[PDB]
């Protein structure tokens, strides 16, 4: 299975930071890549950060927001910092396509099921 | 009887010693979860189950 695992959970101080992180494993974390979710109630579904493969940057749709990886550790961490009030949602990391591409708003497959940020 | 003729065998169970090249066999081990190696056993060919 390609399923992802995701752990780093809790509550946050407004003003502080957060570590998340995930891991997936299942032969094929080659062709994917891996981005997060910001799933809250009320509004719809958006995109946090996106680690593209085969290009190594690491776009965000905030400057806040940083994901990275570390040598050939099938981990992704979310380095979250300075936190307000409105990040108080369901963070699912997935995986989308090679080039990261039309992330923030696309729905994915092979998706985790999400810690909950308050 | 007392008349002798040559015939010809092909392939027969005989063998000289010679000198050549060999290739390669190593087991599959899956090789999907693979870090490469010195020994680039990625051109090396399956072997013999």
């Amino acid at each position: 299975q390609v399923q992802l695992q995701e752990s780093g959970g809790g509550l946050v101080q407004p003003g502080g930071s957060l570590r998340l992180s995930c891991v997936a494993s299942g032969f094929d974390l080659e062709n994917y890549s891996i981005g997060w979710f910001r799933q809250a109630p009320g509004k719809a579904r958006e995109g946090v950060a996106c680690l593209s493969k085969n290009s190594g940057i690491g776009h965000s749709v905030k400057g806040r927001f940083t994901i990275s990886r570390d040598g050939d550790s099938n981990t992704w961490f979310l380095q979250m910092g300075a936190l307000e009030a409105e990040d108080t949602a369901v963070y699912t990391c997935a995986t989308y396509n090679r080039a990261c591409a039309n992330y923030v708003t696309i729905w994915p497959e092979f998706r985790g099921q999400g810690t909950q940020v308050t | 009887a007392e008349n002798l003729w040559v015939t010809v065998y092909y392939g027969v169970p005989v063998w000289k010693d010679a000198e050549t090249t060999l290739f390669c066999a190593s087991d599959a081990k899956a090789y999907e979860t693979e870090k490469h190696n010195v020994w680039a056993t990625h051109a090396c060919v399956p072997t013999d189950p």
